[PDB]
């Protein structure tokens, strides 16, 4: 009944549209100081040039497991959480 | 590991269940909380930033078996305290407080062969003397022990190995 | 339209949540009636979950837990040119002499 | 079979298979675009996690990379296919010629001699240096420390030491640079390979220019070389061109790994981490080691935790003060804090005791009177003191010495003095035997005869 279970969960979650972001592409967490917590980019590399909206870049400092710690080149008062 | 904050919920769960005389569907429907709790997809949101609410209604809609107004507000609960995760460990201590309530005990067998059976009526009826619960047993057969025989129940072990005990005997330098 | 919720106040330091696709940028500049007069808070971090966190520009006594707050959309905004010599304002622009509202043409 | 989980700076975390977790200090390996990086495996947490220190450049480094479980720890060549080459932390060749040709490779992590193996000498080893032996005197297979500040002369000290010591000793040597700078190996590296020395020395190099996996482990890899020909038998000169940055490598890694800051930021395992390091540095019923480590003070805080500790590991402890430096008295070693375990009258003998004891006498007076003399100036002092000054002025000035290394910058020749040339001319000072030249016949001459030659034209 556990293969059932599995399949079940695979179709209704299809039925109700939740899915993951696309690799290389996150979106901004929190916003404090200067530093940017962003979820997803599983394929974000330490030190990498993350692009920003605008056309700005933030540098991506810590591979967290569940984030990407990264300061931002410029300005960071404009930005906001879910960009 | 979320051992520790999941120990609260599950006490709650198992009380509740109590109460409604409904113990054995809390444990199937806490099984499916966990296993939505491992696909992929819902990890994902699940380690994501969502607020509580939205978080848990996207997550008591993929549940829906779930009976409504009991299993899906114990849902809204760890949502608010973004427990989800634990949620395998929040089953497993529901049904280690089963277990205790039940007075009933997993315990096991470990041997160089196949025991003889005759053998396991001896043992069970030995480990019911031992400790004063129902003991079902589930014995296997292992190569590293020489002769003889393990018996483990909780965390206390009686080696009765040959390994063991050459072992313990070539400790005497 | 209010859009948010007070959830915190300890001291000066005053959170609160917001629906998820509108939460306040740095700087600005939110209002709450503190019983029978407005009181602005001025964002400091977006926190996570739609939270944001925001120092308040006046007393904080007397807020409770869940009160409405307003998303003025920009930072704060004072009073500028000839309109403002020779009065004394508050760090909102407000007139703190008695002599009555400042004839401002922008802020 | 591992996946990177984590990249926090230098800090690698992998996860494993449960049945398949790597030991502590095994090496792992992962492909990082177009080159191979080992990481060194520090700790493990639950799960089948495990945490790593990179040794290379972290940048780069994605989540969801495989990584590879090497069976083993770091290991590098030992013995005489080392000789006359430069190996890296990894113990990789860094000279331009080939492979390295190696028969044995050793783990780098190893334990220290057992108590029953420890062996004594008291055989004392001459330098050409006035102050040092005469004021701190150090024995074959002992420790050296010379302690301090930026800039004061840590390593034109130990270029003296290798130049006297290290050629008229005959065995073999390891020079270790840690956290130092490139320009200075460059430039060693030539001259051992101008003067044709270069087939007894073994170099290793982890310098500053390095990411911090590698200055933490290369001291290591140096002190794993030195052990191979100590255990063959042989006498061996180990120098170690900064110890103090392999403490700050740890810093550095810390808080990283997880652990709570202690004391002024350090590591809580400063001792540990420093006491196991210097532990192998031990002379033996096999073999001998002897070894000069250089010991950067920071800030000039002599009280500060990693100079603290490095003093008790140590025989000979040689203390440079940027006070005296700028003076220009060369080498600015303090006298009244340097030390060794070897001044003492049963080793030494009576007259060298004497003299070290008489010189440590009239400089500490001198420190007495120097708080009366800024006030008042010395017209106010007895006539007797007003000697004990005139005294210590010229002995200051008399432990002042032209070294050969050091021609490049005074110009003026270097010297080499005999120890008992130094005794004779201390004495004769404290004596009073030449109570009538001038203070400036005495700087930076080689012996009590060029002062009296320096003294006839001022
Ligand atoms: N015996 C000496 N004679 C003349 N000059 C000296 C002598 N010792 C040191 N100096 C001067 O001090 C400089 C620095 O000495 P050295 O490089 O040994 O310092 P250090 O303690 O190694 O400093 P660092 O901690 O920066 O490596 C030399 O370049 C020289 O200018
Ligand atoms: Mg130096």
């Amino acid at each position: 009944n556990s293969t059932e279970i599995s399949e079940l969960i695979k179709q209704r979650i299809a039925q109700f549209n939740v899915v993951s972001e696309a690799h290389n592409e996150g979106t901004i967490v929190s916003v404090s100081d200067g530093v940017i917590r962003i979820h997803g980019l599983a394929d974000a590399m330490q030190g990498e040039m993350i692009s920003l909206p605008g056309n700005r870049y933030a540098i991506a400092l810590n591979l967290e497991r569940d984030s990407v710690g990264a300061v931002v080149m410029g300005p960071y008062a404009d930005l906001a959480e879910g960009m | 590991e979320f051992i520790t904050v999941a120990r609260p919920y599950a006490k709650a769960a198992f009380d509740f269940a109590v109460e409604h005389q409904s113990v054995e569907r809390w444990q199937d429907m806490l099984a499916f909380a966990a296993e939505v709790t491992k696909n992929e997809q819902m990890a994902e949101l699940l380690s994501g930033a969502l607020a509580p609410e939205t978080l848990a209604e996207s997550f008591i809609a993929v549940a829906g078996e779930q009976l409504d107004e009991n299993g899906q507000n114990l849902i809204r609960v760890m949502a608010e305290n973004g427990r989800l995760n634990a949620l395998p460990d929040v089953l497993e201590q529901f049904i280690h407080l089963r277990a205790v309530s039940e007075a009933t005990a997993e315990v096991d067998v470990i041997s160089a062969a196949a025991l003889s059976e005759q053998q396991l009526a001896k043992i069970s009826a030995a480990m019911e003397k031992r400790l004063s619960r129902k003991v079902k047993l589930n014995a296997k057969i292992d190569k590293s022990v020489m002769a003889g025989v393990i018996i483990r129940a909780g965390d206390m072990v009686i080696d009765g190995s040959v390994r063991g005990r050459l072992e313990r005997l070539a400790d005497v330098l | 339209m209010a859009t948010g919720k007070i959830v915190q106040v300890i001291g000066a330091v005053v959170d609160v949540e917001f629906p998820q696709d509108a939460v306040p940028r740095v700087y600005d500049a939110l209002e709450v009636q503190n019983g029978n007069e407005r009181l602005v808070l001025e964002v400091q971090q977006q926190l996570g979950g739609g939270i944001v966190r925001t120092i308040a520009m006046g007393s904080s006594d007397g807020l409770r837990r869940g009160l409405d707050v307003k998303d003025l959309e920009h930072p704060i905004e004072v009073p500028v040119g000839k309109a403002t010599l020779g009065r004394i304002m508050n760090v909102l622009g407000e007139p703190v002499d008695m002599k009555g509202e400042i004839g401002e043409e922008e802020r | 079979t591992g996946k990177i989980v984590q990249v926090i700076g230098a800090v690698v975390d992998v996860e494993f298979p449960q049945d398949a977790v790597p030991r502590v200090y095994d090496a792992l390996e992962v492909q990082n675009g177009n080159e191979r990086l080992v990481l060194e495996v520090q700790q493990q947490l639950g799960g089948g996690i495990v945490r790593t220190i990179a040794m290379g450049s972290s940048d780069g480094l994605r989540r969801g990379l495989d990584v590879k479980d090497l069976e083993h720890p770091i290991e590098v060549p030992v013995g005489k296919a080392t000789l006359g080459r430069i190996m890296n932390v990894l113990g990789e060749p860094v000279d331009m010629k080939g492979e390295i040709g190696e028969e044995e490779r050793w783990a780098i992590h190893r334990a220290a001699p057992s108590y029953e193996e420890l062996s004594n000498s008291q055989e004392l080893l001459e330098t050409g240096i006035k102050v040092i032996d005469l004021m701190a005197p150090f024995a074959k297979g002992g420790k050296v420390g010379l302690f301090g500040g930026a800039g004061v002369g840590k390593t034109v000290n130990m270029m003296e030491l290798i130049r006297n010591i290290a050629i008229e000793h005959s065995g073999y040597s390891v020079f270790a640079g840690v956290g130092e700078r490139t320009r200075e190996g460059n430039d060693f590296y030539h001259e051992m390979t101008d003067s044709n020395v270069i087939d007894k020395v073994s170099l290793v190099y982890g310098q500053m220019n390095e990411p911090p996996g590698n200055r933490l482990r290369v001291a290591l890899t140096g002190l794993t070389m030195a052990e191979k020909f100590r255990d063959e038998g042989r006498d061996v000169l180990l120098f170690v061109d900064n110890i103090y940055r392999y403490t700050l490598a740890g810093t550095e890694v810390s808080a990283l790994l997880g652990r709570m800051p202690s004391a002024v930021g350090y590591q809580p395992t400063l001792a540990e981490e420093m006491g196991v390091l210097q532990e192998r540095i031990t002379s033996t019923k096999t073999g001998s080691i002897t070894s000069v480590q250089a010991v950067y003070v920071p800030a000039d805080d002599l009280t500060d935790p990693s100079p603290a500790t490095t003093f008790a590991h140590l025989d000979a402890t040689v203390v440079l003060s940027r006070q005296i430096a700028s003076l220009g008295i060369y080498p600015a070693v303090d006298p009244l804090d340097s030390t060794s375990r070897q001044l003492d009258p049963l080793v030494v003998g009576q007259e060298h005791y004497d003299t070290a004891r008489g010189v440590q006498s009239i400089l500490q007076r001198y420190q007495e009177l120097k708080d009366i003399i800024a006030i008042l100036g010395m017209d106010e002092l007895s006539e007797e003191d007003k000697l004990v000054v005139a005294r210590a002025r010229k002995i200051q000035r008399f432990l002042s010495q032209p070294f050969f290394v050091a021609e490049v910058f005074t110009g003026s020749p270097g010297k080499y003095v005999s120890l008992k040339d130094t005794i004779r001319g201390f004495k004769g000072i404290m004596e009073g035997e030449y109570d009538h030249l001038p203070e400036q016949a005495f700087y930076m001459v080689g012996s009590i005869e060029e002062a009296v030659e320096k003294a006839k034209k001022l």
